[PDB]
Order: structure tokens, then C-alpha cells, then sequence
């Protein structure tokens, strides 16, 4: 402000610098308006979150964030997997090229690194062929997750964007998919890396992406119960935890009772347990002492002890 | 006499073929004579003796038009007719004042400075601001006048930060009680409401009035109601009460709806409940009177509704059913046309809970006056903009059970805490909604920025509505830039008010807008394209004008309401450094602003 | 040098000193003796002097026949009103119970004196009779005094008032609770001797008890009495807790709270409502928050008064502080009083929006003072007269080491372990629990 207001020539600088400080946090549309007011690495990364798939891509560029936007550019505009699996080919064979040619700092160096991982993953997805096969990629997103709640920040945050556009676009890409198929696999299959980022940046203490994924999250569930899917309620969970993450004690306490009350816990896809909520909101409920320890006994611990079923083994029972 | 000395000496001075003006100069001449040998014991104090001898004075030697410099005639009598005003013993009234101030303020001069003017003072301005915004409350009020009016306003709130108390009441139940006065009964507002038409009406009324209070008189002398001779004896002055006795002589549709809407249903309703009651002599002598005087039925709604619901209480009630079945259809009625006549409902409402029911054990009874479902009023008192009402009744209707009209009621009304009582179903929306209620930073920008983002990537329609909240919030940081790079991918105060942050002088602003930036930013843009100092104040006193003539306006919540009144402080600073003439007067300036951040350290913070 | 720069300040302590005590008596004997010798307080002491004599006469002069409570006796017909009327003409001084400003000019003069005396006084209803003076100023103004007599301790009282304004005074320097002028109501005790003082009758007042006793029979006709209720509540009181809990919950299943209705028949005008409700809410919060920090007890119904011109309340007789209240044979074990006659005057959010809010906003400025607060406590600590317990004539009249223990548990209630949210969360639901008001003493009216 004090140098646009100055009609000083380091503004420029400075949008420059604000457009970087905007990606950093996930605020995608700001850092879009901010840009279209006249970097490499912002336009690219900014059209993609915002799925802009038309931007012409400049061609033998040191950027990852070029080579992923081409490879998720070509997966909107073909017809054919072949053409796909070209374009993925190339971005995978010029970043190791890139790689190979020398005077990279570790930024870089992991960046680029974190990009051949994004095209190994777009790569496995786009080749599945079975059920089978879709449930084994959803394993090996569990064990990656374990190696990623300890990892560097960058890394995790670009492998997570990256596998977010992966999921989406192949949800939306109906011709690109296998015969067996449906789109009710691919939605649900996508709502489950969704979570699995949202534990994952959870333990990171990065809030704005947990709110940035439950916000997507939430503008889902139209989409998916015309598909004939039951995930209201593991979504609804997930935005009560953005709230309790931000502060906002009392509302999350008020929607975690509104899933209980209204809501069939077993009629649903990406399950959810009635004891596992009522154990939840009686934690809650005692850390902001909504309630007289008294009552907090008999509406919430004991019911979900008795919920549990006799069963008195595993991690819900534990916890 | 004060007040028939300042209106006929005002007329003479305008007045003032040739034997006829010598004749009217040497009358005036007797005339001011008279008056400065005049001396009574009737005089309360000598603070009344002494405004009287200044009002008269002053008002011998005025000219043709007033100003507002210091010492002249017509600024003296300006500042004793407003002081006086605002008083509780006050020589002139509501005819002599309007005359002189019509007279005085009808053609204006008010000068280029603030130190030549009659209030030029923090504390002159917080003493007169009440009494000046009482006066320019008329139509007879040239431009300069209001440019006045406007800069006494805005020191005012500079150097107080508080409203004047006539604009924040929203019920008409003061007036009510003003006039009701004395025993508190509709018969001495009735009887005050007709005095006061003997000396402001033109001949007929007055006649229609006098007869009105003969007949009155006379029939409560002969027939002995001890409760309308009290009524009398404490409404009418002695000489009033005396020329109304004829002592030797003797004495010489609309209840259904869509009837709301024409601007005569008070005047047709009133003439049809008082000729439903004979026997009350004060109803019978008012269809006259009624269709007569202009604006007279307004003024007297309650007092009629509540005479005739009181006459017919033991016998066949059929006001109260035909009202009490009217009103299931009045108070849901939404239109622009109907408005003015849904207030006088709702204040007839609000009256009627003030007056006792004969035969009664609790103030709960009071509710038997009419038969009124008190979710429509408060429903019907929100469209109109009475949310202290609305509150009210909606509470009255929560009694009555033992919450889509709360929320709107609550995101109004004014005070900081009350919002956060009403319970609402939780999501990250509603969240949102607290937080940009609550004016939040970052905090909303988190929320919001997530919510924008999801919307354009899914492209969604609702986006368009994201970024107007996103620039909102962007403007409550201060964060200029990055509101008008939102600004530029496509609010009227956002526009502006970025637009003199930033300092870009080169915006087409639109003419005759209701939004305070737009005046701010119109004052500053001629500060820049401008090589006179006498182009800029003309530009400053534009803005004062019309940012009065908005607030006359009407219905305008708090909030609107006090950042009209800060663009009137705005303006009155940027006025007075205009203004400045040396190193003295430089230093006299920041000295003020440092006596107004004292003010400031504990005011509300959008003001500040 | 402080009782001759500022006498109206000093010089009533100097007189309640001289008419380890008996080298304090000397002491200020001696003190008395030179301020009775100087020029600039020469024609102050002696006025106060007799004043206070005769005022004391006053208070200790009962006698049942010519004093009946509940009257409104002339005061001419004692040999003590008539000494008392002659000496007030002949010596004039302020108000005893008017709260005097300090001047900075050390000019005393603007203050009025009592012009007269009206001729009446109204009497209440005890054994030692209190009498209810009326004072005309020279500014015209009525200042009306309790003239206690009896054997009870007002010093007690007094110094509590003392560190409630002090406590008040310090919210004042928040934005929070200044933006909200959130504090509490003052009045004036003044102790004359160990067994005597005049009490501020605070001007335009109704007692909480007085109020709600008729509303409750003129709003709800087919309700419960007051004493009914009293009685039930008295009659189960040597029984098990589930029985007295049963006796609690029929008893106030029959009597409905009446508190909304205060406001509607003393202002009518939806704006003056308004306003005036948001004062009595906000003040409530404020005492609330406060007494719960000081432990302050015997919040019963007559010790609260509802301010009929502003609509704030005002609380008296402050002197069970410091959780005193929890060792009495029934004990009062709720933070404050938050029945359902207080949480109904409070509008149709009941203890949402502005209480939880403005209870909030006091604690958070309270807990960030607690310096000042341990400073106040500590002055009170080097106070030789304080008593920190609650001797068992008190004790008996309210039902029918010492200073650190108290200074750590108001320094533990001031602490920032939990958050202020959380902590107003568990007060408000201590303070209306149904299972503590039902066990809590009958004349504490909990029902209503
Ligand atoms: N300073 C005061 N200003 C106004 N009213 C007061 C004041 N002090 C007491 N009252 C009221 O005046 C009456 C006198 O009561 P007191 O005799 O002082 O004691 P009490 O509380 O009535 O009786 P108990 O036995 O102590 S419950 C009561 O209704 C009090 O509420
Ligand atoms: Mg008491």
C-alpha cells in the first residue's frame, strides 16, 4: 500500500512478493486476482488449484510446476489414455534431464523431486484396471502417509496438492477411465484421499489447508447423493474438526450433536461409528465444560461404552 | 409578546407605497420603542428578561437575510432563538420561531472561515448540536443554511463522537407523552393537539379550532364532567379557557385492506371511529377538524383509537373487533406506499400499552385494548426499521407461546453483545456469518479466501458474491492493495474508499449518491484538480449540504447513520485546515486534535 | 496533615478512634486534642464533634413503644430527636453519607450542608429499631441515612465497599470493560462507633425481595405464595439431599419467575427498555464476576437493590467475603445468585449474549490485574481490625493464617490455567444447578 500510494517502483516487487506469501498459505483466488494485475512457478501452481486449463504452457521450461500443469492439462483435453501416458512420459523423462544438469540448490532439487513423484502417482492412477487395484492405491497412499506425518513441510504440502488434482480430475475425466469403473468408485475414492490429506496436514498444525479441504470436502456431498453415496457424515466430521482446529470450540460441540442426531451412522459409505462420535463429543464437551461432569457421564461415555457391543478389543474399544 | 414582537417585526423589515412604508417605519420605530421600555414581573427569571431584551433588540435591526458571523444582528438573533429552544421555560413558540428561523435561514451567508463564526468552539458546537439539528428539519431552508447545519453537526460528533438523540429514537411515544401531559389521559393530548392549531393555523383553521374548544368548554361547564374540566383547567391557559365559556349565551372502505395504502386511510379511519361515539364531546367536534387541517389525523390516531376503546369497553365493542379483525391483514402488508401508515399502526400499538384498562390487576391486561398477534407486529416493525420495537414485541410474543424474525432483529439492532445470544444451527458458514458480522480480520479472510476458492474452481455462480465479502473484509484491515486488485477483476464505499487510500484522483463519481465515500472522495478529488482555494470550499460545502439532506432522509439504521455523521466530521476538519491563515492558528489545529483524541481513547471503533 | 488538608476525609476516623486499643485510643486521643488547636480545622472539628455525639444518641435510643416498626414517627416527640434537631441547627456540616470527591485545589466550600432536617423518620423492622433520617441540603437535594444501632460491624462492611470500588476502579483501565462501563454501584457506610453507623439510603431503589414478592401473587394468581414456598423449603431442611431435591423441584414447578415484567411497567418506551435492561444485565455480570473472585456471600434478596430510574442494581452489605458463607451450618456453596427470577430479567437469550459475554470480558480484565488485585489484598493484609473469619454473632444473626489462606484462594481463582470461556462455562453451571439451590439455606430465597 505505502508504495502504491507512493507511486513507488518497488511495488512490483512487493505484488511479486505478496503473490509468493499468497501461495504459501492456499488462498488461490486472491493470489489469481493479484496476478492477473501483472511468477512462473505462482501462474502455473494458481491454475491448477483453481483448475485453469487453458493457459498456454511455454515449452522446455526449468519450472515443476509447468510440467504438472502439461501433464494435468493433457488429461483434460484427450480422448485417448495413450496420449496421457505420452504427455506423463515426457514431463517424467525432462525432470530427470533437469535433475542431471547440475547447479541445483536443495529447494530446487526437492521440488523437482517432489514433481517425479507427482507424475509417478497420476502414472499409477491412470493405469488401474479393477477394483482390486483401486483399493491397493488406496493402501499405498495409507503407508506414504505414515512416512509423511514426520517429513519436511514443502514436500508434504506439494506431494498432497499434487495428488488432490490427480483424484479430482480423474473423477471428473469419464471417457479416461477403465470399463468397470463407475463414477461412484471414483468419487468415493476420492473423498478418501481427501481425508487422508486432512489427517496428514492435521498433524502439520497447517490450518488454512485444513480448512481449504473441508471446505472442497463440503461442496461435494451435493455431487455424491446423486451418485447414490453416503458420506455426509464423515464430511460433516471432518468440518467440525477444521472448527475445533481454529478455535471455535462450541461450534464444533453443536455440529458434532447435529451428526448424532440426525444421521444413520451405519447406512454409509467411508464408515463412521456411533461410539467413536459419542466419545468425541464427550471429550469436547469436557474441555470447554459445557456441561456438568455429571451429565457428561450419562449422555456421552456410557452410551458409547454401551455402543461398543460387549466388544472389548481393538483401537475404537481402546480408545 | 415576545414571540408576536419577533414575527411582526420580522414581517415589517421584509415589508420594508411611499406614505403607506413611512407609516410602517414609524410604527416600527413606536414599536421597538416600546419594547425596550417593556419590563413585567411575569418574567420567570432574568435570564428570560435578559433574552428578551436581546431577541428584541437583535430583531429591530435585522436585515433582509441572516448570516452566521460573529457580532452582527442577524447571527445574535439566530444563537438567542436556538438557545432559547432548547430550554424548559421558553419565551417564543413553535409559529413566532418557524417564522423568524424561515425568515433568518430562507437566504443564508455563511462565511468562508470558522473563526469569524458565531460557533467556532468544540463546546459551542456540543451545547447547540441538538437544537441546530432540530432546526434543519424543515423544507424552507436554503443551501447555505444547511452547509451550516452541517458543519455545526460534524464538530459536533468530531469533537463528541455521540449522536444527537432525536435521531436514534424510532418511536413516536415522546411526543405522545409530551402532549398527554399534566394527568397523562387522550383527552389533554386531544385538547393540546386542537390549542395548538389557535395560533399556527391560517384564519379557517384557527376558526375551526376556537370553536372546537367553545363547544368543548361550554358543554363540560354545563354539564359538570369533573374528569374533562381537569382535562381543561391543566391544557388551556386562562385567557384561553375563559373566551371558550358561552356563560349566558347559548352555543350557535376504510376497516379492510389495500385501504393502507391511500394517503388518506388515517384521516378516513379517525373520522369514521369518532363518529361512531356521539356522547364524547371531544370526538363529536373532530370530523371537522380532521378532514380539514392537513397532517392534524396522523397526530391524533391514538388518542382517537384509544378514546373510542375506552368509551365502548362495557358496552357491544365494535372498534375493537373491526380493528382487532383489520389488523390480521394491515400488519402483513409489505409495500413501499404502506410504510408511513404502518408505523402509525404500530405506534398506535405501542400507546395503547401505555394506558391503563379500567378494572385491571397487572400491566398483562393491556393486551385486551386489541386483539393483536404480536409475531406479525414484530414482523411488520422490523420491515419498518423500529427493531427496539420489533425486540420488544417479539418478546411480548414469546410470552405469549409460553425465530426467522430474531435474526433479523438482532443483526440491526445496536449493541455489541446482543447478536451472540440467538442460537442458529452450526456449520463454516455460519462461523463466517459471526465473524463478518463480529468484523473480524485475518480470521474471516481464512474462511472466506477458502469458500472463493472452492467456488471458482467448481464454477460456481456464488463466487461473485465471495469476492464482494472478500473486498468487505479486505477494507476493514486496511490491506488497500490487494482490495483493488479484487476490485479491478469486477462495492460502491469499497471503490472509494480504496480509491482515497490509494490517492487515485481520477474516478468518475457518480452525482446524487447516497454513500458517504463517494462525498469524501468528490471533496479530495477537488482538493487535486483544483488551482483556488475558493473551488475546494465550494466543493466542502456541497458535501455538508447533501450529507444533511441525507441524513433528513429518514429511515437509515445506526450504522449508515454514523458514518454519515463522520463524513460530516471528515469534512469539518478538512474545512478547517483549509482554513488556516498562520503558524498560530497551525497550532491551534493540532491542539484540537489532540482534545478529540481524548474523546477518541474510549469511542466505537468504526467511527474512530 | 491528611485530616487537616482534607477533613471531611480524616476527621470521622479521629473521632471513631478516640471516642493494642488502648495505645490506638491514646493515639488518636492525642491527634484529636492538636486538631483542635489549629487554625485551619478549628470550626470543622467541633462541628463534627457534636454532630456525632448527637447522631450516636440517635442511634442507640430504642425503645418498642415509641418507636413501632414499620411508622413513620415525627422526630420531635423524644428527648433525643429534640437535642438531635437544636444541635444539627446549630452546627452545620455535609452530609455524613454523602460520597465527597478529593480536591486537588484543597477547597471544601462547594460541598452543601445539611440545611434541615425533615420532620418525620420511617422505622424498619427489627429489635433495635434502624430509622430512616431525611437530610435537606442547602443545594436542595434529599439525602436520606439508615442510623444503625445495635451490636453490629459495620467496619466490616465498610472496608469491603473500600475494595469493591478500588477492584471496580481498576476495570476501568481495559478496553473491553470500559467500552461497556462495566462496574459496580457504590454507597456509603460510615462507622461511628463499635456498635452505631449511618448508612447511604440509596436514592431511587427497590429491594429485589420487595419487588418480587407481589409481583409473583399479582402476575401468577394461582401460584404458590412467597412464605408457602419459604415454608416448604424450611420444613425439609433435616432430610436427606434426594428429599430436599424433590421438595425443590415441586415447590418451583408451582412458582414462575416474574423478573421481565420489572422492566415493563417501569419503562414503557421500547428504547428506555432497552437500555435499561442492558444495564441491569451488565451490572449483574459485573457484581457476578467480582463477588465470585472476593468469595462474596449473603446474596440473599434484601441485600440486592434495583435501581427503578437506571435500571442497574446496586449491592449492599458486603461484608461475608472471602467464601465466609461456605462455613455457615447451611452453607451457601454457589458462586453467585443466578436464579431464575435474575436469568428471567434478563430477555428471551437468557444467560447468552450479553451476561456470558459480559461475564467474559470482567473475568479476562480481572485475571490480566491480578497484581493490582494482590497489591489491594495486601493493603488489607496490614489492616490490624479486619477480621477473617466470621465470628459467631454474625454468624448467629445470618442463620437463625487466615488472610494467607483467603489471599491464595482469591490468587488461584485468578489464574490463567484455564481459559475464561471454560471457566464462565462451569460457574454459570454451579450457579444454576438445580442439585446446589435446592440444598442452599430457605431464607436465601432460591426458589424465586
Ligand atoms: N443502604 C440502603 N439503601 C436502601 N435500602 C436499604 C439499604 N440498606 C438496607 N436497605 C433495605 O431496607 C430494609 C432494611 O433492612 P435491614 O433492617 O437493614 O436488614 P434486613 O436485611 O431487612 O433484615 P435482615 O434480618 O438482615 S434479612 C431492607 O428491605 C433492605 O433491603
Ligand atoms: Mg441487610
Amino acid at each position: 500500500d505505502s508504495h502504491l500510494r507512493g507511486r513507488d517502483l518497488q511495488s512490483r516487487q512487493d505484488c511479486n512478493a505478496l503473490i509468493k506469501a499468497l501461495s504459501s498459505l492456499g488462498l488461490a483466488g486472491l493470489s489469481n486476482s493479484l496476478l492477473q494485475s501483472q511468477s512462473l512457478d505462482a501462474t502455473f501452481t494458481t491454475a491448477r488449484k483453481l483448475e485453469i486449463w487453458n493457459l498456454p504452457a511455454p515449452v522446455n521450461s526449468d519450472s515443476w510446476a509447468v510440467t504438472v500443469y502439461k501433464a494435468y492439462q493433457s488429461m483434460y483435453q484427450a480422448q485417448e489414455l495413450d496420449t496421457v501416458r505420452s504427455m506423463v512420459h515426457d514431463g517424467l523423462k525432462n525432470t530427470v534431464r533437469h535433475l542431471s544438469s547440475g547447479s541445483l540448490n536443495t529447494s530446487v532439487l526437492r521440488q523437482q523431486l517432489g514433481a517425479l513423484a507427482a507424475l509417478t502417482e497420476l502414472d499409477d492412477i491412470l493405469n488401474v484396471r479393477d477394483q482390486s487395484e483401486l483399493q491397493c492405491t488406496l493402501a499405498t497412499f495409507e503407508k506414504r502417509s505414515k512416512w509423511m506425518m514426520s517429513g519436511r513441510y514443502a514436500d508434504v504440502s506439494q506431494i498432497l496438492s499434487c495428488r488432490e488434482t490427480t483424484l479430482s480430475m480423474w473423477s471428473q475425466r469419464h471417457n479416461l477411465r477403465a470399463a468397470g469403473l463407475t463414477s461412484a468408485d471414483a468419487r468415493l475414492v476420492q473423498i478418501r484421499g481427501m481425508l487422508l490429506s486432512s489427517d496428514i496436514f492435521r498433524f502439520h498444525r497447517a490450518r488454512q489447508e485444513t480448512l481449504n479441504l473441508s471446505t472442497a470436502l463440503s461442496d461435494l456431498i451435493p455431487s455424491c447423493e446423486s451418485l447414490g453415496l453416503s458420506v455426509d457424515a464423515a464430511i460433516k466430521m471432518e468440518a467440525a474438526n477444521a472448527l475445533w482446529d481454529h478455535g471455535e470450540m462450541i461450534s464444533s460441540i453443536r455440529m458434532l450433536q447435529a451428526i448424532d442426531k440426525d444421521s444413520s451412522l451405519k447406512k454409509q459409505s467411508v464408515p463412521l461409528s456411533r461410539s467413536d462420535l459419542l466419545s468425541k463429543i464427550g471429550y469436547q464437551v469436557s474441555v470447554a465444560r459445557l456441561e456438568s461432569p455429571d451429565a457428561i457421564q450419562k449422555k456421552y461415555l456410557e452410551p458409547a461404552l454401551k455402543e461398543l457391543k460387549g466388544k472389548i478389543e481393538g483401537r475404537e474399544a481402546g480408545q | 409578546l415576545a414571540g408576536y414582537a419577533l414575527s411582526s417585526l420580522a414581517d415589517l423589515r421584509v415589508f420594508l407605497f411611499k406614505a403607506t412604508k413611512s407609516k410602517a417605519q414609524e410604527f416600527h420605530a413606536w414599536f421597538s420603542k416600546y419594547l425596550a421600555a417593556y419590563d413585567s414581573p411575569e418574567f420567570k427569571d432574568e435570564g428570560q428578561k435578559q433574552a428578551f431584551r436581546s431577541i428584541t433588540e437583535n430583531a429591530a435591526h435585522i436585515r433582509a437575510s441572516g448570516n452566521a458571523e460573529k457580532g452582527t444582528h442577524e447571527s445574535n438573533l439566530l444563537l438567542e432563538i436556538l438557545k432559547d429552544w432548547g430550554r424548559e421555560n421558553q419565551l417564543l413558540n413553535e409559529p413566532a420561531r418557524d417564522v423568524a428561523l424561515s425568515m433568518l435561514c430562507g437566504v443564508f451567508n455563511i462565511p468562508p472561515s470558522s473563526r469569524l463564526d458565531v460557533i467556532e468552539t468544540d463546546e459551542d458546537a456540543i451545547k447547540n448540536g441538538a437544537v441546530v439539528w432540530k432546526s434543519c428539519s424543515s423544507q424552507r431552508l436554503g443551501g447555505e443554511y444547511l452547509a451550516w447545519a452541517g458543519r455545526v453537526l460534524g464538530r459536533s460528533f468530531a469533537a463528541s463522537g455521540e449522536v444527537p438523540e432525536d435521531l436514534l429514537r424510532e418511536s413516536q411515544l415522546q411526543e405522545y407523552r409530551r402532549l398527554s401531559q399534566g394527568v397523562g389521559s387522550s383527552e389533554e393530548g386531544l385538547l393540546n393537539l386542537i390549542k395548538s392549531l389557535t395560533i399556527s393555523g391560517d384564519c379557517f383553521t384557527a376558526g375551526l379550532a376556537e370553536a372546537a374548544l367553545r363547544t368543548i368548554v361550554s358543554d363540560a361547564i354545563s354539564d359538570n364532567d369533573h374528569d374533562l374540566l381537569s382535562a381543561c383547567q391543566e391544557s388551556l391557559p386562562e385567557p384561553l379557557l375563559i373566551a371558550s365559556n358561552w356563560d349566558p349565551y347559548r352555543t350557535p372502505e376504510v376497516f379492510s385492506a389495500r385501504a393502507l395504502e391511500n394517503p388518506n386511510w388515517s384521516q378516513h379511519l379517525a373520522i369514521r371511529l369518532a363518529l361512531s361515539a356521539p356522547k364524547i364531546v371531544t370526538l363529536r367536534v373532530l370530523p371537522p377538524i380532521l378532514s380539514k387541517v392537513k397532517g392534524f389525523a396522523e397526530r391524533a390516531f391514538p388518542f382517537v383509537v384509544h378514546l373510542v376503546l375506552a368509551y365502548q369497553l362495557d358496552k357491544q365493542q365494535s372498534a375493537k373487533r373491526e380493528l382487532s379483525e383489520s389488523l390480521q391483514e394491515w400488519l402483513n402488508f409489505t409495500s413501499e406506499p404502506a410504510k408511513e401508515n404502518l408505523k402509525l399502526l404500530i405506534n398506535t400499538i405501542l400507546y395503547l400499552r401505555t394506558q391503563p384498562l379500567p378494572g385491571e390487576s397487572s400491566i398483562a391486561d393491556r393486551a385486551h385494548w386489541l386483539d393483536v398477534n404480536m409475531a406479525s407486529a414484530a414482523a411488520a416493525a422490523t420491515r419498518c426499521g423500529m427493531y427496539k420495537v420489533a425486540l420488544l414485541f417479539a418478546e411480548l410474543a414469546a410470552e405469549s407461546t409460553r425465530s426467522d424474525i430474531l435474526l433479523e432483529i438482532f443483526e440491526n439492532i445496536d449493541d455489541p453483545d446482543a447478536y451472540y445470544g440467538l442460537s442458529q444451527d452450526a456449520s463454516l458458514s455460519t462461523v463466517l456469518a459471526r465473524l463478518e458480522y463480529e468484523n473480524d480480520g485475518a480470521k474471516s479472510l481464512a474462511f472466506r479466501g477458502a469458500q472463493y476458492d472452492s467456488h471458482l474452481r467448481g464454477r460456481d455462480l456464488q463466487s461473485r458474491q465471495d469476492c464482494n465479502a472478500l473486498i468487505k473484509a479486505l477494507s476493514s484491515l486496511g490491506l488497500a492493495g490487494l482490495s483493488n486488485s479484487l476490485l479491478q477483476s469486477q462495492s460502491l464505499d469499497a471503490t472509494f474508499t480504496t480509491a482515497r487510500k490509494l490517492e487515485i484522483w481520477n474516478l468518475p463519481a457518480p452525482v446524487n449518491s447516497d454513500s458517504w465515500a463517494v462525498t469524501v472522495y468528490k471533496a479530495y478529488q477537488s482538493m487535486y484538480q483544483a488551482q483556488e482555494l475558493d473551488t475546494v470550499r465550494s466543493m466542502v460545502h456541497d458535501g455538508l449540504k447533501n450529507t444533511v439532506r441525507h441524513l433528513s432522509s429518514g429511515s437509515l439504521n445506526t450504522s449508515v447513520l454514523r458514518q454519515q455523521l463522520g463524513a460530516l466530521a471528515a469534512l469539518t476538519e478538512l474545512d478547517d485546515i483549509l482554513n488556516v491563515r498562520d503558524q498560530s492558528e497551525l497550532q491551534c489545529t493540532l491542539a484540537t486534535f489532540e482534545k478529540r483524541s481524548k474523546w477518541m481513547m474510549s469511542g466505537r471503533y468504526a467511527d474512530v | 496533615r491528611i485530616c487537616v488538608d482534607h477533613p471531611y476525609h480524616g476527621m470521622y476516623h479521629i473521632w471513631t478512634g478516640a471516642r493494642v486499643a488502648v495505645s490506638r485510643q491514646r493515639a488518636t486521643d492525642k491527634i484529636a486534642k492538636a486538631l483542635s488547636k489549629n487554625n485551619k480545622v478549628s470550626s470543622i472539628w467541633p462541628a463534627i464533634d457534636q454532630t456525632s455525639r448527637v447522631y450516636h444518641a440517635l442511634a442507640m435510643d430504642r425503645d418498642p413503644t415509641r418507636y413501632k416498626s414499620g411508622q413513620k414517627v415525627p422526630i420531635k416527640n423524644s428527648p433525643v430527636g429534640q437535642n438531635f434537631l437544636s444541635t444539627m441547627s446549630n452546627n452545620p456540616i455535609p452530609p455524613p453519607t454523602l460520597q465527597i470527591e478529593v480536591s486537588a485545589n484543597l477547597d471544601y466550600s462547594h460541598v452543601p450542608m445539611i440545611h434541615k432536617f425533615a420532620p418525620e423518620m420511617a422505622i424498619a423492622s427489627g429489635v433495635s429499631a434502624p430509622k430512616i433520617l431525611t437530610a435537606i441540603g442547602t443545594d436542595g437535594r434529599k439525602y436520606k441515612q439508615l442510623v444503625k444501632g445495635g451490636n453490629d460491624d459495620l467496619r466490616q462492611d465498610a472496608i469491603m465497599e473500600q475494595v469493591f470500588a478500588a477492584v471496580s476502579e481498576l476495570l476501568k483501565l481495559h478496553r473491553e470493560t470500559r467500552q461497556r462501563n462495566l462496574g459496580i454501584r457504590t454507597y456509603k457506610v460510615l462507622p461511628l462507633t463499635s456498635s452505631s453507623g449511618l448508612i447511604e439510603f440509596v436514592s431511587n431503589t427497590i429491594p429485589l425481595h420487595e419487588y418480587l414478592m407481589p409481583a409473583h401473587e399479582r402476575y401468577y394468581p394461582k401460584d404458590l405464595k412467597g412464605s408457602q414456598c419459604r415454608k416448604e423449603i424450611a420444613n425439609a431442611q433435616t432430610k436427606n439431599t434426594e428429599t430436599r431435591i424433590a421438595v425443590y423441584r415441586r415447590v418451583t414447578e408451582r412458582f414462575h419467575p416474574v423478573m421481565r415484567y420489572f422492566f415493563m411497567e417501569y419503562f414503557p418506551d421500547p428504547d428506555e427498555w432497552f437500555q435499561k435492561r442492558t444495564n441491569y444485565t451488565r451490572t449483574t455480570a459485573a457484581i457476578s464476576m467480582l463477588g465470585h473472585v472476593l468469595g462474596l456471600g449473603d446474596r440473599h434478596g434484601h441485600n440486592i437493590l434495583l435501581d427503578h430510574k437506571t435500571g442497574e442494581v446496586v449491592h449492599i452489605d458486603l461484608g461475608v467475603a472471602f467464601e465466609m458463607g461456605r462455613v455457615l451450618p447451611v452453607p451457601e456453596l454457589v458462586p453467585f445468585r443466578l436464579t431464575r427470577d435474575i436469568v428471567d430479567g434478563m430477555g428471551i437469550t437468557k444467560t447468552e449474549g450479553v451476561f456470558r459475554r459480559c461475564c467474559e470480558f470482567t473475568l479476562d480484565a480481572l485475571r490480566e490485574e491480578a497484581a493490582s488485585i494482590q497489591t489491594i489484598l495486601d493493603s488489607l493484609r496490614h489492616d490490624t481490625l479486619y477480621q477473617w473469619s466470621i465470628s459467631p454473632v454474625r454468624m448467629a444473626k445470618l442463620q437463625n493464617s487466615e488472610a494467607d489462606r483467603a489471599i491464595e484462594v482469591v490468587k488461584k481463582k485468578l489464574s490463567k490455567t484455564l481459559s475464561v470461556m471454560a471457566t464462565v462455562n462451569d460457574l454459570i453451571n454451579q450457579a444454576t444447578s438445580v442439585s446446589n439451590l435446592a440444598v442452599l439455606y430457605s431464607g436465601w430465597a432460591a426458589y424465586a
